[PDB]
Parts: C-alpha cells; structure tokens; sequence
C-alpha cells in the first residue's frame, strides 16, 4: 500500500472504510522503549500483605535494574474492593467505580517511592517516556500507577458494574504501545493450575499454554483479567507475557535472566 | 437492576469534525440553532475531530508511531474545534471545559450556565487497544460513553449527510446508497462496508445501560438538531438494544 | 479585635468516614436528608476518610513509613467518600471540588449552585507534624480549620452515634459509657480515654476565632443534622471557648 | 548608575521614567543557560514531510549532542494553516488564533518525543530551567514546543488576525532570554536570497546581510517572520542567526561545528 | 472588517497597584464601591503589582537576571493583590480566577457570579521582549490586551491621581505639572516624560479593534468609578484610534 | 506490640484510643532520605540582600554538593513583611495571609533557580522524592520552596493574624518527615546569643543549648520560629539543628564538614 494512496484514502474516505483500515496496516512498525520491560507488583498478592512482601522485591529491583530495564506498575487491591463494594451498592456506573480505583493503585505506587527513594528510582506519571531515568545507570527504573486512564469512559462489561479493564489491562497496554520486550505479571501464585489451587486440591500446574487453549478449558478468568487475553491476541509487540510468584524470593529476577519460571501465556 | 442515571435531564450533542471543516457556512447556522435551543435543555455539546486528525494520521503513520500514539494526538483536533464553536456562543455564557471537569463537576457547571462543550474524544490516549493502526475509540464512542454513563435523555450526532446509508454516498458506489431511515446497531455490526459513526460505537451500544436510541441528522439543515432533540424523526434511528424496566 | 467573617452566611456538615463505610443503609437516608436541606442552607460538605484508612496504617507502619507519609495516603480515603456522595446528589445540582477551590473561590461555587462537597482532610500532607504515628491532623480537624477560618455560622459533624460518652459506648468499658449532652473543648482536652472527634481539633478550638460551638448528632437518624443546622439540640454540644464581642 | 541610586528610583519613580530605566540598563548581565544552542525544527519545512526527513534529523540530533547542548523547539505547519483559515472566517481575534496554534507545535514535539525517547532526550516544559537533562552526557538535550505563551493576550498585527508571534518568534526569545550562545533556523530551503527561490528563477544567494539591508531590499518577510528581525536588533545576547536546510543530510551538524552554511542575518 | 465582540457586555476595570499599597485607608472605601457596582454591570476586575515588584527588580537586577527572568516574579505581586481584593468581596459571591479561566472561560463564570478578579499581567513570562531591563509588558498594557480580544464595552483604569499631567505630580518637576482632561495615544506616545500608564499600553491601542477610549480616574476619591463606569468625565480620558463603523 | 494486635485495634478502636496509639509506636522507622541535609536559605537575611550575599553562597553550595547531600529551601523576607502588613490591617485571617507569604518564598527560589540551572541544580516541587537528581553526581542538589502547604488551613496563633508556621518549620518538618541527617539554618548572625546583638550591646555568644534551656533564658523566640523548638522537641529523626551566618564566606561548607560553627540547638 503506497503512501500516496494511503493519504489519497485518508482525506477522500471514512476511516471505518475497509480500504484505508488495509492502507494503515501496511504503515511501518516503531518501538518506542524496544528494550524495556514491564512488570506488574499486585496489590492484594504483594503490596497489602506488608513488609515480608514488599522489602524482598524492593530488594530485587534495586539489584535487578543494573542489568535490567524496568518499568513497575501497582495494582489496586483491599481498599479498591471496599470501594467497588459501597459504589456498587449505591448503584453507581462502571465509569465511577474505575475513577475510585486508580485512587488505591496511586497509592500502592507511592508507598513504593518513599522505599524506592533513597536508591534513585522515582514514582513517575508518563513511564513510557521517562526518557531521562531511563538512560542512566544510576536510575534505570520508574514507578508508575497501574489503573488505566478511562475512568468515565470506562466501557461497562456484559453485567455488573465492576470495571472490566483494571491493573492487569493497564499494564499490558502501556507494555504493548510503547513496543516493550517483556511483560511479568506478579502474583502470589505459582502460575496457572487446571483447578484454582487456592480452591482445589488436585489442579495441575500449567507451564505453557495458549489464549485459546485457556479458553477451551474454562481458564478465561483465572490468574489475568479475561479481557487482557483478547487484548493479548489483538497485541502488535507483545505476544506473550508470564505470571510469576512474588514471595518465591528471587522469582522476578531469574524471570529477567530468560528462566521458565511461572506459566507462559501466548497469543497464539 | 441498572445503575442509576446520575443526570437524567441531560441532553447530549456531538459535532461531526467535518461539519467544522466546512467553515462559517456551516457554523454560523448552527451557532444559530444552538443560541435558540439554550432555553429549551440542559445541553453538553461534544465535538469530533475531523480532517486535521487524518493529516496527523498521514504524517504519525509514515514515522511508524503506534496506534496509542495517534490518539491523543488525533483528540488536539478535536479539543480545538470545541474552542472554536464555544468562542462563537460566549456572549450567551458557553464556554470549552476540560475532560476532568465534564467527568466530575458537570452538574455544577450546568447549574451555573445553560451549556457547555468539551471535547468528545475520550482519554483512552496511550492506553489505546491494539489491532487497528487507526484508533478505534473516536468521537462517536467517547459521546455515547458518557451520555449512557451519565443516564442521559438522549444522544444525538449531528452529521454532514441526511443519516446512514448502505454504501458511501459520496464514494465510489454512490449508486447503489440506500438510505435508512431507522437500523439496530447489531444489524450495522453485521455490514462490512463503511459507516458515518465508528464502529466501536455499535460495540459500547450492545453493552449500553440506558440510551434506547441514537438518531444521526444533518446539521447542515437548519431545524433538524431542534427538531431531533424533541424525538421527531428527521434522521437515521439507530436502535442501541436497552428495553425498558 | 478579630479577623472579619469572609463567608458569614456560610454553613459546614462533616460526614464521618464510618459512616459512608455502613454503605448504601446509611448513605441513601442521608442523601434524602441533604437533598431537602438544599434550599434552606448554603452548605459545604465535607467527608471523612473511616476503614480504608486504617488500612493504610496497617500497610503503612508495617513498612515503616514516617506520619508525614501515612497523612496524604488517608487523605486519599476521604476524597473518595467526597466522590462517592456528591455522585448520589450530581441530580440536584452537586459535585465534588478540590482543595484549591474551597481554599478560593468557595464564593463562586456557592453561587452557581446550592451546594458543593469536599475533602474534610487539610492539606499538611508530608508536613505534618512528628510525635504520633498516627497523623494527628484529620478530618474533624480539617473541618474546624476552613469553618473558624471562613467565619462560616457553624460546623456540625456527623457521626455513628449519639454524641460524646464518658467511654467508648461500643469498646470494653462501654458498661460506664455516661451520655455528654454539652461539654467544653478544655474539659475534653483534660480526660484521657478516646473521643469520637480527634484530639487535635480541641487544640484548634482553644484558639478559635469566630465558631462558638459544634454538634456532634447521630446521621443513622434521619432529621437530627436538620434540627441541628437550626440550632436544636440533638447531641453533643461542644463549646470552643469563643465569646461574642 | 550606582545601586543606591537604582534602589531610590525604583522607590520614588514609575518605571516609565527615564531616570529608572537608565538607571537599570546599567545592571549586570548574567547568562543562565550559556552554553546551550537553540535549533527550530520547521512544521512544514519538515515535520510535515514524515520519515524521509524527520528520520534523518533525528540521526543528526542524536550524534550531535555528544558534543554539543541543544534545546529543540518545534514549528506548527499545515494543521495550524487550517485552523487559521476556520477561525479566520469565522472573525476570530488573534488571541484566539494564537491558542489554536500552539496545539499544532505541541502535537509536533510530542512526535518528536516518540522517536527520541530511547536516546535519552526528552520532551519538556521550561526548558530554560531543565537543568538536570542539559547536564547529563547520557542527554544533554530537550524538547520543546515553539509557540510562545501570549495566547488570548497576543499582541495584534497592523492589519488581519494572524498571530505576528509564532514559532520563529518564540524559539529565539528563548534563546535570547536565557543568553544562549547560538540560534539557527531550519527550513526546507538553503537561505536567503534576492527573490523568492520557490517563485523566483533568476534569485541570487545571501550568504550573510544585516536586519537593515534586508528591509532596504524589500525582504524583511521572507525567510523568518518579520517580528523577529526588530527582536533581533533589539537583543542582549543573542546579535545573529542562521537559517539552513534541514533536508540536506549533515547541514545541522555542520552548522554547530562552525561551517558557513545557510544565512546569516546580523543585528546591525 | 474587524474581528468580532467575544463579550460586548463586559466592562473590564483595572486597579492599580499603588492604589492597594496604602493599605485599609484606600482599599476599604473601594471595596464599597465595587460592592454597590455589583448588581450594575458584568464586571472582569484586574490588580496591578505596586511597590513590592519594585523590589524584586532591585533584587533582581542586583543579581544580573534578565528581563525574561524579572516579568513573571513581578507578575506573582499582582496576583496577590488580587487576592487579598477578592477576599474582601467573598461575602458578595467573588473570588479569584487564574488567568487559564480569564482566557477561556469567562462567560461561565460571569453567568454564575456577578464580577471575578484576576491578575492584570500578561503571561509573557520568559518571552518577554527584550531591550529594556524593565519588563515592558506590564499591568496596564495586559488589561487592554484582554477587554480589546474580548470586544468590551470599556476598559477603566484607577490610579491613586487625577489622571495624566505634563509631568510627574509627585516628581522633582511638580511644579509644571499641567493636567490633562483628553488626549489621544499617539500625542502620549510622542512626549518623552515619564507616564502614569505603561509605554506599552500607547502601542497596542495603535492597533486596538474596538476600544475607543480608555479613561483614568483617581480611586481615591469615591464616586469617579462609577461615573466613569457610566461614561461620565471625571479623569483623563484616552482616544485609542479607534473609529466606528 | 504483635502486629495482629495493632491490626485488630486498627480496626476496632477509635484512632484517639491510648492503646491503639501505643500499638502504633512501636512500629519500625524507616528513613526516606538519609545521607541528606537540609538547608535554609534566609530571605531578608540573604536573599533580600542581593548579588553580594547570594553570589558566594551559590558557588559554596556548587563546591559542596561534590561531596554533600543538599535539599536547598528559601525564606521570604521583606516582600512577604509587606503583605502580612496590608492583609492584617484588612482584618483577613492567617489563613490567607499564609498563602500569601507561600508567593514570596516561591519567588526566592525561582532566583537561585536562575543562577543554579547551568550548574545541573534544579528547582524542583516534591524535594522530599526527587530521587533522579539527588542520585546524580552532576547533580546531587535541589531547590525548593520553605513554606509549609497548610495555606487556609493554616493553625492560628494564640493572637494574631501572623502565621505562626513559616519557612522555618517548613524546611525543618521536611528534613524531620524524610529523616534526613542534618539541619542547617543559614541566617545573618552568627548564632544564639543572651541578648539580641543587634539592640543588645552586652550579649555573650551561646554556642550550644537545650530547648529547655532556651525557654528558661527567655530566647524561645530569637533566632528561630518559636514553633519549631517544640516541633523539635516532638521529632522522631533530627533531634538538633544548627545556625550558622551565611554572610561569613565558607561558613556554610565547614557546617557540613563538621565543624563548630554557629549554634547547636539540642532537643534534650
Ligand atoms: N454508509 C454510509 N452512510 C453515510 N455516510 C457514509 C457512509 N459511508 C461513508 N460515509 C461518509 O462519511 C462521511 C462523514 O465522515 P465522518 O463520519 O468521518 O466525519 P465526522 O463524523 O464529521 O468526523 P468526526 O468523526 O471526526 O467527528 C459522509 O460525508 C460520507 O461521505
Ligand atoms: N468517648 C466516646 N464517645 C463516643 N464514641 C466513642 C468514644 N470513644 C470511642 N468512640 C467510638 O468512636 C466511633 C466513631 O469512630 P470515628 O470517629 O473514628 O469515625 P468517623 O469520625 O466516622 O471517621 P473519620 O474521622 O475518618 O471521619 C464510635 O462509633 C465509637 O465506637
Ligand atoms: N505624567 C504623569 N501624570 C500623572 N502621574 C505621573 C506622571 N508621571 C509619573 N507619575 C506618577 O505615577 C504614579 C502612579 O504610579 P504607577 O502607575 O507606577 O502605579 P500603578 O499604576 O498603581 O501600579 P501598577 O502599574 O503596578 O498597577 C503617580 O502617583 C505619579 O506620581
Ligand atoms: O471549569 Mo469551571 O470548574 O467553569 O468553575
Ligand atoms: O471547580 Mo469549578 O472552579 O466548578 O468553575
Ligand atoms: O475557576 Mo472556576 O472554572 O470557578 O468553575
Ligand atoms: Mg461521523
Ligand atoms: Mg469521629
Ligand atoms: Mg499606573
């Protein structure tokens, strides 16, 4: 698709025609962060449970960003599902319930800048072009909340108004748009079972496995958001990501090192 | 149940950025109907983006930026043409409000003056989905957004065409247009040709909370916005699924 | 003499935290109680932060964080509760407005509409002073601070119970708990046990400059924050140490 | 003009006597950010012209600040022409036309930011003041967007409601207000000449000329906008400019290394 | 033809910085009057920076800092003052509004209260012109910059004098000094003595679009806005240039 | 105090109860920022007074960020004098005339700003956690305003309308909440004497002394806000603070280095 004909679409036709939709895919691809990696830090899974979590991974991160180059995003956890609990009582729409979320997102990622201070890696809005802390050995590493920016805009699911897209959609997003390398989800599991290990015995740890093999076996709505493994199948950059156990200590760190620890979960 | 409807007296207005492009020839007639309509409701006047966004398209496409990068850029334009029609209508106290004012304080605002605009676009921004180069989330997605949000009475989308029909009428199939003069967004989510509203607009429709219906006029026909926001049919209807209670 | 009076004509609600934690029971009788309160006052609502800041501390202190982080993280909490409130009252013509706007421009907001809601915490955020590690600076004493400072005609706050008892009326000596119809700000500074208000704001009233008293009335009773606005007493009253000149 | 004598005038006089100004124009003269070179990239010149020549001048901007500070404003171009020719015909003041345009060299610095977010150089706000990118080797430059911030109280011209102050304009008070050591312009064309290369065929090339014989020669609005030759002779620090074509590869580099290229337009 | 009147109902006033410097002596009685204006006219009330922004210059310039550097610190001066004036008339619904709010949104605020205050300086900050070691653009120049882009009906100016003279009423040449009722822009902007009003101002009313006279009135003597308000003769009147058409 | 009990009356209690309070103080104590020192700068005792008194400092303060720490506040001075002046004799509150006096301190450090950008020293909001440049050897300073934000909210005194939390309670509660290791105010005297040495010709030089002493001697007001004794009395991190005569070249250096310049002011 020449870009004389793409801009002759551009300016003649509607930008649902299928026509100029086929001319912009042809449009090259950048990266914009190509070397960097995203990592999720959860909320209820790390953050809440205290400094036996939290210390360990600050740890971590301080000695994994002289090798590595990181962008950490926070989930939500405890106190935004009080919030969606009262708001959703109330009958409030899935608009306002996502604006009182980012409030707990926000701050989980401050109290991890006042711990993260001292060693040079700040708490940053617009990650994805901290281009400054991201090219200095000394910082090499930002903090940024993890909640999306839809807020009111939030589109509603099928039923109920919890808000569909959360900390799991908002980092992968940020991961694929900005061209990253890698994307770490952190959670307080092992990775996927067949069974929720939390609620059954006999489940069986999956290593590997595909968004349309989780679907088939019932595993949409597991360990991500469902909407992120459509997202994921949708994705230009980020093909794949990995769950992780954060309270195995050192678990995110052989994660970078290219280790198969945790579960896979591809596209295709 | 349903959440509630937090504004329910309030009506809904979106632009076409190329009824903008067109110049005082088209603005100043409808400046003029909106002057006369400030008595009669409590409006929220959106506007898109128009052609300036698919020239940044042009130029963000041929560097290679993702489509997360294309549209908060493509919003600008549509933040502009807000700027531009608010000026027109200061005298009669409308004034442009940010995005956080209109998610938070529009009750207040309303209360103060008989209208106000903003842009339509939402802040989806670098958080875009992926899939399409061309930012999916446009100005008709952001306008029904918040009208079924907010619970309002109705939103209406005001075009440079008469309403939808089943092929371009100003493309190279223009023979064969049909007009329609009422449709189901599932109807038009089935259809593979191109439309006048975006196509995630159908998609919000389908999960849509209050909003029963949505109806597409020609704002370069004086009288039809007016007559639209009192329920006549001048347009195409577009039936976005919600029954009643 | 004293500073003047900026808003005399001013009237300030505090609702507790814990109140709004009770949910949808509590929130939806007070909603009705302030909708037809609108006409009769002109109120600044101020909202508290409850549970989901005691979480915080919990996190918070187990990471060792000092009270100057702990302060704007619980700040957070209320602004929420502000959120969620003027969202049930946005039909009738509420929002929610920041700390710079309360701090000025409270007279314009006032007379666009009857009634705005805000964040009852101040702004002392890592400021705040050292000692506990609990921020002694909260929303019963944010509340003070605006309303003395304004010269507003009173400040009525809004709890889960009664009014002040000799002991916490839902703790282990709640046996002993003795109702205080009327109490003075220096007699509480002087007892021990804890208080359903914050200690700092018995400080702030011993240096008040306008307020002479504040209720304390119970909101799970629908009717009391409108006989208190009048000057009937329903709680516990508080007096600050101010005379009239 | 001793001090005391300054201080007793800036006390008992309006700032409209000439006492008080003789008085002042005797101050020190401090330059903050000296060592620093300000370069517009042209709207239309440029930007507007896509990879083929943003691609280039990005590889240029990336090796030249190895050894040399820059800050980078950025032009507006075709979209801002089309909002002129809206508000134009609506009877829209220039103040208002002024705000118009400052979205379109916004939206180009944004861009620019995208490609050069993994190089280290950011785009900023206050770029006068961005201390710590201007002092880092692994930066050493910024972005910036060129309009100045005049907006609703721009100064109208003697006829029409064409903002006389754009990006030229505000690129170099910048560069003069913050006693910059150099300022060049980046156009699509070589320089200067006596008529108009693009509607001319017999024009003759102007290697170097002063603000005064541009206007006897009838050229005061040729290659920069007007405004800025009377700016220009009014300056304290920065006395010239130099106007190159950005889509010859090299020119900019050439340029901070000394080399004659382009045009030369002096103060007196 | 000329642009159009944004806000042709809009009278712009603009008060000096002096003026504010002598305290409650001069402030009060103002005060008053702007109280009794109220109901009158749609009032945009602009403050000046006075003696404090004298200092910063002898500070300022002490330290070599260049004119870019000395235009917005005096303009933080101005803002204060336009602070400590709208919070005398707070009880009266008037506040302060930043200059963001002026540019875009006036109309709103002017439907929700009757007059608003903001700061007379315009934002050119570090792009100021250079030449002078003084910045040029000052309180007198950005007020008329703003009533001419919004079309007003006027622009008034109070000073702590009469109006113009042939010399400066206070200054070694008091003696000859010689008032002057009317006087046009460009007479003013041909004599070489100092001004009351800002070199600047004579500038931009040479390209003026609608104002066509700007008079100067002595705020302290009681009445004379008023009746300056109302196009009475009690001060120097200015001829911008401008003509009808 | 177990954890679990803390959570429990975290939950139960209400946060004035006595043993929820004790709960609570026994909990670990972190430090955000502590091989920091925090500096005032006086308004009219340095500032105010211009290029002689500014100009040595800022070259003390570029020598010593080589080896030191610094988080850089300012004063107010004459202008913020003026305007408690006008408001208080208006009969506005101490809420707005804090507000007012935040514009001037704001100001000040705009100046250094000015002076300190080619150095690689930024004016910056939020000192507390700009953790890029104080991990910066180019860097390893910035500036910041003294004023506190209560603003409105602003604590009356016991009579007056003069807020009683000015520049010096701001910088020293920013050093105090971030635990920082030092606390120097740079004033124009050489420190704590037993009568004012500017109306007192008698006056004996006090080089180190309690808070309680200070009180008994009649000084809780004189070189310090009265306020910040008892804030000093009540700190959890710095438990003294010394004041030094920027006025003297190098007094500000041989503080940080150790020496026994100026007064110490212990809080026990
Ligand atoms: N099936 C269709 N029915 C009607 N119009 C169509 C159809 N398909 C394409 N079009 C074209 O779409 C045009 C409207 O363009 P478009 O919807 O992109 O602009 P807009 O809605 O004003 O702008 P924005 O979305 O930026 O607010 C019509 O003028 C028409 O030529
Ligand atoms: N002496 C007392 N008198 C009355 N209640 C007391 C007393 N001591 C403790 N309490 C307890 O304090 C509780 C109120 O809690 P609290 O004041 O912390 O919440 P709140 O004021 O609603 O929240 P916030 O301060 O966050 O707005 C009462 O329900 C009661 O159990
Ligand atoms: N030709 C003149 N006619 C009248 N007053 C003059 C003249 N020349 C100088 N002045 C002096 O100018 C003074 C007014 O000062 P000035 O205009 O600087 O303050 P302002 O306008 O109140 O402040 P700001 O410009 O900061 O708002 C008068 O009091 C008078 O002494
Ligand atoms: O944007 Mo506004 O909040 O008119 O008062
Ligand atoms: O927050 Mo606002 O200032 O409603 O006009
Ligand atoms: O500053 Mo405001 O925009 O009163 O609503
Ligand atoms: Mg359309
Ligand atoms: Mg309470
Ligand atoms: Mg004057």
């Amino acid at each position: 698709n020449s870009t004389a004909e793409l801009e002759e679409l551009l300016m003649q036709r509607s930008l649902t025609d299928p026509q100029l939709q086929a001319a912009a895919a042809a449009a090259a691809d950048f990266r914009i962060l190509p070397d960097a990696t995203v990592i999720k830090i959860g909320g209820q899974s790390v953050i809440d449970r205290g400094r036996a979590a939290v210390y360990p991974l600050v740890d971590e991160i301080v000695a994994a960003r002289k090798n590595h180059k990181l962008l950490i995003g926070t989930g939500a956890g405890t106190r935004a599902r009080h919030l969606y609990s009262i708001a959703a009582g109330l009958g409030l729409p899935a608009g306002v319930l996502a604006q009182l979320g980012s409030s707990v997102a926000d701050q989980n990622a401050a109290m991890l800048g006042q711990l993260l201070a001292k060693h040079g890696i700040p708490v940053v809005g617009g990650a994805g072009l901290s281009a400054v802390p991201l090219s200095l050995a000394e910082v090499n590493a930002v903090v940024f909340s993890g909640m999306p920016p839809y807020k009111l805009w939030m589109r509603p699911a099928a039923e109920g108004v919890i808000p569909p897209y959360r900390t799991d959609a908002g980092c992968f997003l940020l991961a694929e748009q900005f061209g990253c390398k890698q994307m770490i989800f952190v959670k307080d599991e092992d990775g996927l079972y067949t069974a929720n290990p939390k609620t059954s015995k006999d489940a069986t740890f999956i290593p590997r496995i595909s968004v349309d093999e989780m679907k088939a076996k019932g595993l949409h709505d597991s360990i991500l958001e469902f909407p992120v493994l459509d997202l994921l199948q949708s994705a230009q950059h980020v093909r794949e990501v990995q769950v992780v156990n954060g309270l195995v200590p050192g678990n995110l760190t052989r994660a970078l090192a290219g280790e198969h620890v945790g579960t896979i979960i591809t596209a295709s | 149940k349903r959440p509630i409807r937090l504004l329910p007296w309030l009506q809904v207005v979106k632009i076409g950025g190329r009824v903008m492009d067109r110049g005082a020839d088209a603005i100043l007639p409808l400046v003029e109907e909106l002057r006369k309509l400030l008595p009669e409701h409590r409006l929220l006047i959106l506007t898109g983006a128009g052609v300036r966004a698919r020239h940044v398209f042009s130029v963000g496409l041929d560097l290679g930026l993702p489509v997360g990068s294309l549209a908060p850029l493509a919003a600008s334009e549509a933040g502009q043409n807000g700027h531009i029609l608010a000026a027109m209508l200061a005298s009669e106290g409308v004034s442009y409000v940010e995005h956080p004012t209109v998610a938070d304080q529009l009750a207040i605002h309303l209360s103060a003056t008989r209208a106000v605009v903003g842009s339509a676009f939402p802040p989806y921004h670098h958080h875009e989905f992926p899939g399409s180069r061309i930012p999916p989330h446009r100005a008709d997605t952001g306008a029904f957004l918040l009208a079924d949000a907010f619970g309002a009475a109705g939103l209406t989308i005001v075009e440079n065409v008469d309403g939808i029909y089943t092929a371009d009428p100003n493309g190279p199939d223009r023979g064969q247009a049909r007009f329609l003069p009422e449709t189901s967004a599932t109807d038009l989510a089935k259809s593979e040709g191109p439309l006048p509203v975006d196509r995630a607009l159908l998609d919000v429709m389908a999960t849509a909370r209050h909003i029963e219906r949505v109806q597409v006029v020609n704002g370069l026909v004086p009288g039809r916005l007016t007559a639209a926001l009192r329920g006549e049919h001048v347009g195409t209807l577009i039936r976005t699924g919600v029954r009643p209670a």
